[PDB]
């Protein structure tokens, strides 16, 4: 229940979406976005209808990121519309996604 | 004999003002102090001396200090002042004569605490001032500490701006380390004899009753001096338009390889780049670099063959991008690049180290004016235009002056038939008149083709492995011995040659824990002119006496061609008739007034390099070339 995006197929998965979309800005050899992939798997799972979650690698797709101002890694972003709305960088937990994503929903 | 050394405001390049010199007299024994006010009494002073035909002892003088005092002398007291090349002595050319082998003395200097790290073997008047034990301070240290207990600071070199009373006292420190270091050279028999007092002789008795080495070399700096004065004629707009069609090739060509690879930043000049690289495209390093990850490796990329069509086509795109990085990085980004150096008269005044070597052969730095890539080397064709004497200007005229560049024809194995016509009483040096002496040496050597005797001749002679010599025929260390024992079999003299001189220097030799402990009989080959030319290791050392023979005859080449064209007539400078404006080993480059002018330094130079030949009975044949052109591209 996961999304894999490319930076072709970003534009169309992403940008041309209606509904909040939450891309991980991730890479093979990283630490906190290891320990969160567990996490975004139940959260695609549970917020089906309402989410779409999505993945970017970016040591494969390198010209997406730097778009975005990519800082640290794992970088959540929920787009809204082609626009982020809000952006989360690092590991996280779910009950703190649940409150995060419902106030802006 | 008299004894200085001066202190001015600035370089050469730019001094204004006269301070002060000393001048210790050895028909006297005491020493006079002269100051802003007395710099008219300082030029007679110097002059008296020339009038009984007595010397005159300077540190670096040659190239600094005669020129100065004549350039001072035009501007402050409007009077011609030239000390006579015969009538000037150089202790600093005499450190780096007798002293060429300072890299091991300061082994021991090392050991007593004696020697500043900075100062490791320098042939500064300071840096001896601490080997003889005469260095009661320095004068810019002096100045510094005491700037404090005064407040106001300090800039870069401005301990020279102004004549001051401790610069006075540190001017006597710089002329007792001049005249003691003068009697440590002289106290060298094998230079100095010992039935001759050098310290109370004319000039006449100086240079012949000493070594000949001594004179070649104060003849070589006075005129590499006056070449470094003379400088070489720059076209900037040429070069400037190099570094727009580099700059925007460099960019060009960093797109696209920024396409071929991402980031989070594709480096121009990095070695970790590669290291990432290429071993995520297929390519298993076959030679790696010391403790960690493989270097740049030019030579590898030519053979890295990975299955990405893209990387593959991408490594030739590296080849390009580092060479221009190497051009730009010497021409327009360097810290010694060519555009920093050209001077307000429109020429680069490259300086030239005269036995700044143990064969004697020169250093060329700041910029080294000896490495400007070949016409056959990519872009070399338009670096070599830039180094002209077309770029600059005439006297009278403005009608640009032709250059004439004049090479030392095959000197290296013309070198070896000399040393080896004591074994096969001229044979070989008849090969080389007769011509097609490499083909010769690829019968003699069994190789297939003449170019592959030619990159023989040269790495056999100077102690290349196997190798180098595996990889003509597409092999290994492997082959190398049978191509080399073959050569020695068909021509004797040369294994001759290495029999008699080799085992000149020792008497048995031992082998002690992986050391060979050879005992030797003197741990220095002598040169064409006595001086001490030593080696390291007798498994070849031939390498260090062709090498030392070709250096030690451009060098009197260079001065008799000089003295021959003066003899003739020809005046020295841009305001005569001709200019040196670069010495390259056994190649040299000459500006020239006039065609004529060029052609007459041609043929100079040719019956100078006979009479070199003959002065020390070469027993070979010693010819040259030259060419007549606007610049360098065009002389080579």
């Amino acid at each position: 229940k996961i999304i894999h995006l490319t930076d072709d197929s970003f534009d169309t998965d992403v940008l041309k979406a209606d509904g909040a979309i939450l891309v991980d800005f991730w890479a093979e050899w990283c630490g906190p976005c290891k320990m969160i992939a567990p996490i975004l798997d139940e959260i695609a799972d549970e917020y089906q209808g309402k989410l779409t979650v999505a993945k970017l690698n970016i040591d494969q797709n390198p010209g997406t990121a730097p778009k975005y101002g990519i800082r640290g890694i794992p970088t959540l972003l929920l787009f809204k519309n082609g626009e982020v709305a809000a952006t989360k960088v690092g590991a996280l937990s779910k009950g703190q996604l649940k409150e995060f994503l419902d106030a802006n929903l | 004999m008299i004894v200085s050394a001066i202190a001015a405001n600035a370089l050469l390049e730019s001094v204004t003002k006269f301070h002060c010199g000393v001048i210790y007299d050895y028909s006297t024994a005491e020493y006079v102090s002269y100051r802003p006010s007395d710099f008219g009494a300082y030029l007679d002073a110097l002059e008296a001396e020339v009038a009984r035909g007595g010397l005159i002892v300077f540190h670096n003088g040659h190239k600094y200090d005669v020129p100065a005092l004549t350039k001072l002398a035009k501007l402050q007291l409007n009077r011609e002042f030239h000390l006579p090349r015969e009538n000037c002595i150089d202790t600093l050319v005499l450190s780096r004569l007798i002293h060429s082998n300072l890299k091991d003395t300061d082994m021991g200097l090392l050991r007593s605490g004696k020697l500043p790290g900075k100062r490791f073997g320098s042939h500064a008047l300071e840096a001896w001032g601490y080997r003889l034990g005469e260095m009661k301070g320095e004068y810019k240290d002096d100045f510094k500490r005491m700037l404090e207990e005064q407040g106001e600071e300090y800039v870069d070199g401005m301990e020279w701006w102004n004549f001051n009373e401790e610069m006075m006292d540190y001017n006597v420190q710089d002329v007792v380390v001049t005249k003691a270091l003068l009697e440590k050279l002289l106290s060298d028999k094998h230079y100095f004899p010992p039935e001759i007092d050098f310290t109370d002789v004319g000039y006449t008795t100086f240079w012949s009753e000493s070594l000949e080495a001594v004179d070649i070399e104060h003849r070589a700096a006075w005129l590499l001096a006056k070449q470094e004065r003379n400088g070489f004629p720059f076209d900037t707009k040429a070069i400037e338009e190099l570094y727009v069609e580099l700059a925007a090739r460099r960019s060009e060509l960093l797109r696209k390889l920024t396409e071929t690879f991402g980031s989070w930043v594709f480096n121009p000049s990095s070695r970790d780049h590669i290291q990432k690289k290429l071993q995520e495209a297929g390519w298993v390093p076959t030679k790696y670099t010391d403790k960690g990850a493989p270097v740049v490796d030019d030579e590898v990329l030519e053979g890295v063959r990975v299955d990405d069509p893209e990387k593959q086509a991408a490594i030739d795109l590296i080849k390009e991008y580092l060479m221009i990085q190497k051009r730009i990085g010497q021409s327009a980004e360097g810290d010694k690049a060519w555009l920093r150096y050209v001077a307000e008269d429109g020429k680069i005044h490259g300086s030239v180290n005269p036995n700044g070597a143990v064969t004697g052969r020169a250093t060329h730095a700041f910029p080294n004016l000896a490495q400007i890539p070949g016409v056959r080397s990519p872009y070399g064709e338009q670096c070599r235009a830039a180094f002209g004497a077309e770029h600059h200007l005439d006297g009278i005229t403005g009608k640009p002056w032709v250059q004439a560049g004049i090479d030392a024809s095959g000197l290296e194995l013309r070198c070896l038939a000399h040393f080896m016509a004591r074994f096969d009483n001229g044979e070989y040096a008849h090969e080389i008149l007769n011509g097609d002496i490499h083909t010769k040496n690829q019968i003699a050597a069994e190789l297939p083709t003449r170019d592959n005797a030619k990159t023989f001749i040269y790495g056999f002679l100077y102690g290349a492995g196997d190798e180098k010599i595996g990889q003509i025929v597409g092999a290994g260390k492997e082959r190398g011995k049978e191509l080399k024992k073959k050569f020695l079999e068909n021509t004797p003299a040369i294994a001759a040659l290495r029999e008699s001189i080799q085992q000149t220097l020792v008497e048995s030799s031992q082998w002690v824990a992986g050391e060979q402990q050879v005992k030797w009989k003197r741990r220095w080959i002598k040169g064409l002119d006595g001086r001490k030319v030593h080696v390291r290791s007798p498994h070849a050392a031939l390498n260090t006496l062709l090498q030392s023979a070709g250096a030690l005859i451009c060098k009197l080449w260079i001065i008799k061609t000089e003295e021959m064209l003066v003899e003739k007539g020809l005046k020295h400078g841009w305001d005569g008739d001709f200019a040196y404006m670069a010495w390259v080993h056994d190649e040299i480059q000459v500006g020239c007034r006039t065609e004529e002018i060029a052609q007459v330094v041609i043929e100079t130079a040719q019956e100078a390099m006979r009479w070199v030949g003959d002065h020390w009975n070469f027993r070979c044949l010693l010819d040259t070339e030259g060419k007549m052109g606007p610049n360098w591209a065009i002389c080579h």
